């Protein structure tokens, strides 16, 4: 800032960026959907584990 | 030395009345207050884009989502086309 001796602006993009400090909070959103994928996945996985686990000492 | 002072004299004073006092510049026939000062005091904002640029922009980020919160009709699709690829596997 004293770099620029004829300042005039960077109080005003400095208060800007302080103003912008809160820029945007992050998306944890799925919490839902994803345990839903998350489901089938162990659904499908514990159908397989146990089909495998009867046949091999079938 | 009144070579070196009257020189020297002349040379702090004859820009003096361009810079100390504002009595714009008696030679000069242009003015030299509306060039920087004013019509360039926005002459890196002539030479940067105005009002998105300089202004910065704080700009919201455009929100994108998760695969629209539908996990059915296309997870068991999912799984009947793993059985085809698994039948390709």
């Amino acid at each position: 800032r004293s770099v620029l001796k004829n300042t005039s602006v960077i109080d005003k993009i400095e208060s800007y960026v302080k103003q912008y400090k809160p820029v945007k909070i992050d998306a944890s959103k799925q919490l839902q959907v994803i345990e839903s994928f998350e489901k089938h996945a162990m659904t499908n996985a514990k159908e397989t584990e146990s089909l495998v686990s009867k046949e091999l000492k079938d | 030395q009144d070579l070196y002072l009257r020189e020297l004299k002349d040379t702090k004073l004859a820009p003096s009345t361009l810079q100390d006092a504002e009595g714009n510049v008696k030679p000069w026939n242009p003015p030299q207050k509306p060039n920087l000062p004013e019509l360039e005091l926005q002459g890196p904002e002539a030479l940067k884009a105005y009002t998105e640029q300089n202004v910065e922009t704080a700009h919201v980020a455009k929100e994108s989502e998760e695969g629209e919160s539908e996990p059915i009709e296309e997870d068991w699709l999912v799984l009947d086309d793993a059985e085809e690829t698994k039948e390709s596997h």
